[PDB]
């Protein structure tokens, strides 16, 4: 459902990511 | 289907592409490739030109079109929609409602999905970025720090 749903993918990658230091 | 996008290029890409050759027209080889890419104005590496004039060739010539010459040039750029999306995003992240993400907004969006993520990362993010000695990111900075890879 087009909607928030696509703004999670985008934060979360990029959090998984970074996480690391 | 048509999503609006800038004139100004295909008017000038075009006629440098139309321009050309001599034996003939229509389309440019891998050395007259270059040629028009050149005179088209930028000039970066020589490597990108490199890999695409071999990567186009298939099941054909060397010769390739205007149309998928403009295509190459306007994908280097990578056309994605993504404007509103992260438009919303952004109102999810600050609380206060402005142009400039703070650390207190950041928090917020970490410690609510969780994934434990404390608060040194956050502090370790706006020593990253910054454009000026704020300890506050504007949009840009923001955007352009996003997107990983
Ligand atoms: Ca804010
Ligand atoms: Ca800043």
């Amino acid at each position: 459902t087009v909607g928030k749903f696509y703004a999670t993918f985008l934060i979360q990658e990029y959090f998984r990511k970074f996480k690391k230091r | 289907m048509a999503d609006q996008l800038t004139e100004e290029q295909i008017a000038e890409f075009k006629e440098a592409f139309s321009l050309f050759a001599k034996a003939g027209a229509g389309t440019i080889t891998t050395k007259q490739l270059g040629t028009v890419m050149r005179s088209l104005g930028q000039n970066p590496t020589e490597a990108e030109l490199q890999d695409m004039i071999n990567e186009v060739a298939a099941a054909g010539a060397g010769t390739i079109d205007f149309p998928q010459f403009l295509t190459m040039m306007a994908r280097k750029m990578k056309d994605t929609d993504s404007e509103e999306e992260i438009r919303e995003a952004f109102r999810v992240f600050d609380k206060d409602g402005n142009g400039y993400i703070s650390a207190a907004e950041l928090r917020h969006v970490m410690t609510n999905l969780g994934e434990k993520l404390t608060d040194e990362e956050v502090d370790e993010m706006i020593r990253e970025a910054d454009i000026d000695g704020d300890g506050q990111v504007n949009y840009e900075e923001f955007v352009q720090m996003m997107t990983a890879k």
